[PDB]
């Protein structure tokens, strides 16, 4: 906890550094995230669920 | 067949009996006033909209649902 | 009729002495569940008259406008829709 | 060089001589003489008969 | 000495979003303000935009709005943003009018960012209205044709008035043009009359809930107050989300998606909603030139405001029958709007009567009366 | 005004499309296309259309390509200068039925069948109304109404008589994936498709707010933790006053 | 009452572990979280706002184009 | 209004008996349910004090009356920011309800009155 | 030093509106100098070409540019306003200086009536340079060229900016 502080969250300089490299990282898990999800509640309704017939 | 018919029909009969004996009887009215003469040379003249209105909100309350779910 | 800080313009203060303690050092949400229940119903229990009264007359006024104007084109309002034109 | 447009068959180059400040393209459209950096850049074609290109 | 002070432009800055003092306890309906000011930001960024790909032209207006929505990027976004953020800028500026004047802050010595206020209020009905008929629609067209008709009624002058406005004889590709040029422009002079009122109201500082001075008790706008503006600023965007993702359509009129046609009159030609009051107001009166002088003074009549409350005290708080006057004049302002959408028929061309009579009333009548009986009653009450 | 000079309004029909995360069925946008194609084409525009537009939503870029190649289009004149005609491309717009509105007119006993690009979003009701429209004309008109010569009495229209007939019978179409060709099945098919026509931002429009949705709730229970944290000393304050 | 050297009780409100790391962590855990999603929401929100002045669909359509070639003479 | 109206319309009140006696149960219950004494004020406490007249009233005030309406302000403003109401002491019973500020101000505005009389004078 | 500096902001707004406003015209001085003066961009290393197309809306100039060219050539004038408001008074804290370079604390003179008085016979004889070139002689200052209709075929005799820059 002392050391978590000491490295991330002591300097802003970390501190900013830290937020917005989880902002990059939460961007790209959460695309992927939501993607997976809208795909499956609205499975066999969309043009990647029909196109094979074509 | 088209699903909608028969649906319509059962709620007609069914939920929707009230509302289908105001409008047989309107029309009945209607048309008995029509075939009297001297009707093209009255004030009113009265329709059945209104009682036709009555029974498609009823016949739609109770079908529409029904409907999109055999299509 | 204010000033800024140092001089903003209050009589002399004296005889007051004000304390409090570091965000860091007290719960943000203590007593949350009581504020959210107690305090909230208090609260509204003493204006919801105010709120009350205004809004059931006039939704009451426009009930009975709108039914009646409804009434007048139908076919058994005819009469009394030839009197109100 | 900057972005006229050549006139062709004229130069010194004898393909295209851009009249702005003149440089001279070749017939390859190389450039050869003049102040244009680049020889006239290519689009992506393709011969999809060989009496039509698509660009 | 800090930069922050030190230095005149940080200065200024400083003055009004960081040391600037305020009161301790604002409660959250001094929130609209920078709500206010969000929506303006909005406006502001997607107007622009939306100008970098609309053509003012009458023969493409309507098309360069489809082909925003269709094939630019965002487009769609970027049109319901505006177009919805157009309403909820006018829900936020009737909470903070409403705001100011259940807690007098229209009373001395904030007299001038109030006037100035009623101003800005003005300048957002030009703005919106001038805006509106930009889509070319059915509504737009129809919409400018009825209400720039109002001005044939000013006497002597006021078919040359109308002829002028549109430059030519009805409402056509000129009146479209400069309805462009102008809906750039004014969102620019309403933004230099928010801060003239800011300035202005700089000198009193915030009134507050409880009527009294708060120079004896100050708080630094920053943080206490940014922080605070953030809760706001986000359950505001939560509603814009459900507007603008979910029911993009919800707050128009389906006859603006069909093109603008001077031959085929629309059933029935409303206002957009927040416009809805002014309109029951004006079809209360018979005479033309009457409606249109009683609809104006219904805006104007708010400057009267710091005349005709007689309460020693100012704001409502602590005023019961101040309280149930002011939930009447809201719920009445309320019904006005209702009425400015339904048909005229009765029974309702009686009732927008009475509901206007009760609106003028308020301002002339019952606030003077019930103002200064709360006065003798505070004075007796506490003997 | 009376019930009549508003129309009947439509039934609410459980659209796949209804529900904050629920897209279009593109199986049956797919089917709406080609009722639209074989019924309603006859007299509607669907002007603000491309070919490109179907791509990825109902068809394949060579589907698309082909219903394009098979019409001519006007090309820029040749090197005489005289007229000249091409095959589409992608970009092109889809034709409409007619050339001008006077030819519509004309073809029409004199009413004008609307565009239907925008329709769904014209009419209050949307899909609703459209449905109910083209499934709602009875078989008689309601005992003392007139209609007007070339009109058609149908409820959900207001004032009652359109000039547009019924169209949809029970099989004018034979659908490619076998469904069975119903008036109600055609009737949700092309609502469907013509809903799809005036919003086709409608699918990426509710997923990216079911995004914003997310991220902004976070922020704002964030937002709310954060404003107690810094007001915890203004609400936490306590005085003692010693009269002086 | 009186005497200005009796605190006031904070009981109700004053952590126990206020001085610890792990107690100012959270609350910057919270900051932080918050100022990430900030960051992500601010990124998505300029993204795709300032996308609508890159190519419309209608100019990206407008792109490949086929010519004939025996029209063209040599030389 | 000025605070000299209000006062002499209340006495106008209280000398007519029937008028005091349908006006002042009214007057009371008013004040009740206002509710300022919820927050520990006292009614003087709430006139608009930023007027040229009531500037120089509060001047006026002697010391401890004006240290402790300060107290007062602070600690409305307190209940008002935390959402809460007095208790206990804190609450102001009627008895406390004093019209501390109410002489200061009808002086001050005697005078402004009298000044505005007299700037109006026509020698006979 | 900071007057100045938001002096020197205030000039490249004013290149910035005259050169957006000159395209507007769309004729072929507007459209080639457009042309060769967005592609500078291009210059910018690695992302310069995509920078080129984003700020074209397309593959080269033509609407989407010319639209966009307007909506920015309304706002930039506002923007420059706020900027010559900012770098007056940011002077307000020094005062104008003056032509021997020495302190006027000494010696100060108010505004008005002097300046304002003396401001006027400048802008008369502004006014009379105006009327000269506006009613005698509007043409006087610009390029035949930009009276020929944009042709993105066809590239002028000789792309020239407006004199000022
Ligand atoms: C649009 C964009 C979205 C942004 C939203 C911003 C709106 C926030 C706002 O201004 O209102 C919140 C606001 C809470 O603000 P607050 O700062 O806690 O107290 C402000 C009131 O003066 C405090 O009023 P109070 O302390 O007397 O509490 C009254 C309130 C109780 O308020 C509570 O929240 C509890 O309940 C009612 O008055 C309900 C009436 C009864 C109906 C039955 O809600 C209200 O109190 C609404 C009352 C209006 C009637
Ligand atoms: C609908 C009718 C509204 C009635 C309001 C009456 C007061 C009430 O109960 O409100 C709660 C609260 C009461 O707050 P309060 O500040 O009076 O009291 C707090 C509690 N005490 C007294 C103990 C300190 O009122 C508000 O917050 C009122 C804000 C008004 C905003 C109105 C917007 C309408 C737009 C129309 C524009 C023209
Ligand atoms: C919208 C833009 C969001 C950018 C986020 C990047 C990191 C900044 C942030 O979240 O605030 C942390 C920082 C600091 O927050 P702080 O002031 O709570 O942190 C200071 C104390 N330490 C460093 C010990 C944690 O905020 C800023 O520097 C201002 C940027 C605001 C965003
Ligand atoms: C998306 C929009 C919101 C995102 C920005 C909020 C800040 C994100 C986290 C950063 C943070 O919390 O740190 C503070 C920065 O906040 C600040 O400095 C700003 C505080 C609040 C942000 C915005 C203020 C809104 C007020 C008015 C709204 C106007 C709407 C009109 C457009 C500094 O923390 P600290 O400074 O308290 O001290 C603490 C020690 N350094
Ligand atoms: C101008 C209008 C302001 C209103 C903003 C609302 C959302 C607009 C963005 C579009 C959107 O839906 O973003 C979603 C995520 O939500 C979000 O995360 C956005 C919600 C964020 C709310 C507040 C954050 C900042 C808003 C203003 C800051 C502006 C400063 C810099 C532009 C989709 O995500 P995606 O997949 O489309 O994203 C691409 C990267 N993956
Ligand atoms: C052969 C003629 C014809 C065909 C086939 C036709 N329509 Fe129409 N339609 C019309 C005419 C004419 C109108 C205008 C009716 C009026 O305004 O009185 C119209 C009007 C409409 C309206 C608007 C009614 C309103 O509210 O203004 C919709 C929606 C509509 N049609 C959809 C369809 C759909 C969907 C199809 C077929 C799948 C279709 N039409 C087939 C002739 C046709
Ligand atoms: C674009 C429109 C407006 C903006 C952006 C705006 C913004 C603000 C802001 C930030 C404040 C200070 C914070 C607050 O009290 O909420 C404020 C105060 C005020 N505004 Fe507005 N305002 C606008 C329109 C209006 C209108 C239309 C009126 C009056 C009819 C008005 C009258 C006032 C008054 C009187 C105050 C002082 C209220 C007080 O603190 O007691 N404003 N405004
Ligand atoms: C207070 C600020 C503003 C308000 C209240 C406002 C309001 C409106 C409204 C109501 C519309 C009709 C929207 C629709 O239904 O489609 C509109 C359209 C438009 N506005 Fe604004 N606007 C504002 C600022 C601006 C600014 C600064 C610009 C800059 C040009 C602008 C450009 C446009 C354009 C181009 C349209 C037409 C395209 C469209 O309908 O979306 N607006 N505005
Ligand atoms: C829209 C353009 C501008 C306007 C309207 C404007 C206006 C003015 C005015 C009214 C003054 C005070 C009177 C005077 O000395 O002439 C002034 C002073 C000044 N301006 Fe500008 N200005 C503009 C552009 C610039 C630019 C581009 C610069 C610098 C590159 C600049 C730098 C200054 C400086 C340093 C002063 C103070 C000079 C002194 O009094 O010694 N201004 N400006
Ligand atoms: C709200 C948007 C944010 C941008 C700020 C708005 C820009 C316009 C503000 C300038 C208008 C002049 O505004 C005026 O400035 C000066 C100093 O800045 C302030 O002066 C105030 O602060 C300074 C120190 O902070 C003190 O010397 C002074 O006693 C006090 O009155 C005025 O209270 C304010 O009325
Ligand atoms: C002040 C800012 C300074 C510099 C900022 C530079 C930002 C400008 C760059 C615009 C980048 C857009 O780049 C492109 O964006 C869109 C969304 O907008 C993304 O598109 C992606 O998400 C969108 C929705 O968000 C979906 O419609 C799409 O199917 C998917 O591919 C692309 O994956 C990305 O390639
Ligand atoms: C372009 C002119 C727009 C003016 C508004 C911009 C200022 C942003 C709002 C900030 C704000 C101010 C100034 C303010 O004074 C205030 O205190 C009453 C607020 O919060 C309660 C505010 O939120
Ligand atoms: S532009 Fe081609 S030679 Fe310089």
């Amino acid at each position: 906890a002392t050391t978590f502080y000491n490295v991330f969250v002591k300097r802003n300089s970390a501190f900013v550094a830290t937020i917005l490299a989880s902002a990059f990282v939460f961007d790209m898990t959460f695309e992927t995230a939501i993607d997976n999800f809208w795909d499956r509640i609205n499975a066999g309704k969309q043009w990647k669920d029909i196109r094979h017939k074509y | 067949p088209d699903p909608a018919i028969a649906l319509h029909e059962a709620a007609a009969e069914g939920p929707c009996h009230d509302f289908k004996h105001h409008f047989d009887e309107c029309v009945e009215r209607v048309t008995k006033a029509q075939e009297a003469e001297d009707y093209d040379h009255a004030e009113y003249k009265e329709d059945c909209v209104e009682e036709f209105f009555h029974l498609q909100h009823c016949i739609n309350d109770n079908t529409a649902d029904k409907l999109f779910r055999v299509l | 009729y204010m000033g800024w800080w140092g001089h903003m313009g209050s009589p002399p203060q004296k005889g007051i002495a004000g304390y409090t303690i570091s965000p860091f050092a007290a719960r943000p949400f203590a007593g949350v569940v009581h504020a959210a229940i107690f305090n909230t119903f208090r609260r509204t229990k003493n204006q919801a008259l105010f709120v009350i009264l205004p809004v059931s007359f006039f939704y009451y006024v426009w009930t009975q406008a709108s039914e009646k104007n409804e009434w007048l084109y139908t076919k058994a309002g005819r009469h009394e829709l030839a009197k109100a034109l | 060089h900057l972005g006229c447009v050549p006139i062709g068959e004229a130069g010194d180059f004898g393909g295209w001589f851009c009249p702005c400040h003149g440089s001279h393209y070749d017939i390859s459209g190389r450039i050869r003489r003049g102040p244009a950096p680049l020889n006239l850049e290519i689009p992506e074609y393709d011969f999809a008969d060989a009496e039509t290109l698509v660009i | 000495m800090a930069l922050r002070k030190k230095n005149s432009l940080l200065n200024m800055a400083n003055s009004y979003v960081l040391d600037s003092p305020q009161p301790s306890n604002l409660n959250y309906f001094w929130n609209f303000g920078s709500l206010l000011a969000l929506c303006l930001v909005i406006q502001l960024a997607t107007g622009i935009t939306l100008a970098m790909h609309y053509t003012s032209h009458a023969s493409l207006a309507f098309d360069s709005v489809e082909h925003i929505m269709r094939d630019v990027n965002f487009g769609w976004f970027i049109r319901y943003a505006h177009a919805n953020t157009a309403s909820f800028f006018f829900i936020c500026i009737y909470a903070h009018m409403g705001r100011n004047i259940y807690y007098g802050s229209y009373k001395t010595p904030r007299v001038l960012p109030w006037s100035i206020g009623v101003i800005i209020f003005l300048l957002l009905i030009i703005t919106a209205f001038m805006g509106y008929v930009l889509v070319f629609g059915q509504m737009s067209l129809w919409g400018a044709t009825v209400i720039c008709n109002l001005v044939s009624a000013i006497p002597w002058l006021g078919e040359d008035i109308v002829h002028f406005l549109w430059g030519g004889f009805s409402v056509g590709n000129p009146t479209l043009q400069r309805f462009f040029a102008l809906h750039y422009l004014m969102p620019f002079v309403l933004a230099v009359f928010a801060l003239l009122h800011l300035i202005a109201l700089h000198t009193a500082g915030s009134s507050n809930p409880l009527g009294i001075t708060s120079n004896v008790d100050k708080l630094s706008m920053h943080p206490y107050y940014s922080f605070k503006d953030l809760i706001t600023v986000f359950a505001f965007l939560l509603m814009f989300t459900l507007f603008v993702f979910f029911s993009p359509d919800k707050l128009g009129h389906p006859d603006n998606y069909i093109p603008a046609n001077p031959m085929v009159t629309p059933a029935s030609i409303v206002p957009e909603w927040y416009l809805l009051p002014f309109y029951a107001i004006l079809r209360a009166i018979p005479d033309k030139l009457g409606g249109v002088i009683a609809m104006v003074a219904a805006i104007l009549i708010l400057l009267i405001l710091p005349i005709v409350d007689r309460s020693i005290i100012r704001g409502n708080a602590f005023k019961p029958i101040s309280k149930l006057l002011f939930g009447f004049f809201i719920c009445n302002f309320l019904l006005l709007g209702v009425l400015g959408q339904v048909h005229i028929e009765p029974p309702f061309i009686v009732l927008g009567q009475i509901c206007t009579i009760f609106y003028f009333s308020y301002f002339l009548i019952l606030l003077p009366m019930v103002s200064t009986i709360e006065n003798i009653f505070f004075y007796i009450g506490s003997l | 005004m009376t019930a009549a000079e508003h129309g009947l309004h439509p039934a609410e029909y459980p659209w796949p499309q209804n529900g904050m995360l629920s897209t279009f069925d593109h199986a049956s946008l797919r089917r709406g296309y080609q009722v639209y194609k074989e019924v309603c084409a006859a007299c509607h525009s669907l002007d603000r259309i491309a070919w490109r537009n179907l791509v990825g939503v109902t068809h394949t870029t060579d589907e698309a390509k082909a219903f394009a190649e098979e019409l001519e289009y006007d090309d820029e004149p040749d090197d005489e200068g005289n007229p000249r005609k091409r095959p589409g491309k992608l970009a092109d717009y889809i034709p409409g039925p007619y050339p001008n509105e006077q030819a519509a007119r004309a073809a029409n006993q004199g009413a004008l069948p609307p565009d239907l690009s925008l329709i769904a979003k014209a009419r209050h009701g949307g899909a609703d109304y459209i449905f109910a429209l083209l499934t709602g004309y009875p078989d008689e008109p309601p005992a003392g109404v007139v209609l007007a010569p070339g009109m058609n009495y149908n409820p959900y229209f207001p004032g009652g008589g359109i000039g547009m007939a019924r169209t949809l019978f029970d099989g004018v179409v034979e659908y490619e994936d076998g469904t069975p060709a119903t008036t109600s099945q055609m009737a949700k098919d092309v609502a469907a498709f013509l809903t799809w026509a005036a919003e086709p931002e409608h699918d990426e429009r509710k997923k990216l707010g079911l995004k914003a949705i997310i991220v902004i709730s976070a922020m704002l229970g964030l937002s709310v933790y954060i404003k107690k944290f810094k007001w915890s000393p203004i609400k936490n304050r306590k005085f003692i006053y010693n009269p002086p | 009452g009186k005497s200005t050297y009796k605190i006031p009780d904070f009981t109700p409100y004053l952590k126990k572990d206020r001085n610890t790391d792990a107690n100012r962590l959270f609350s910057y855990f919270m900051i932080g979280s918050f100022g990430m999603l900030s960051a992500a929401g601010a990124k998505a929100t300029v993204q795709d706002f300032l996308s609508n002045m890159s190519a419309s669909a209608d100019v990206l359509a407008m792109a490949k184009v086929e010519v004939k070639l025996g029209a063209i003479p040599l030389g | 209004a000025s605070i000299t109206s209000v006062v002499k319309t209340s006495e106008l009140i209280l000398k007519s008996p029937l008028l005091s006696k349908i006006v002042v149960p009214l007057a009371k219950t008013y004040v009740k349910f206002s509710g300022y004494r919820q927050l520990g004020f006292k009614m003087n406490d709430l006139i608009i004090e930023e007027t040229p007249n009531m500037q120089l009233a509060l001047r006026r005030l002697p010391p401890t009356e004006s240290y402790d309406r300060v107290y007062r302000l602070i600690r409305a403003t307190q209940f008002s920011l935390s959402h809460k109401l007095a208790t206990g002491n804190d609450i102001t019973k009627p008895e406390e309800d004093d019209h501390y500020l109410i002489p200061y101000i009808l002086d001050v505005e005697a005078e402004a009155f009298e000044k505005d009389a007299l700037d109006n004078l026509e020698v006979v």
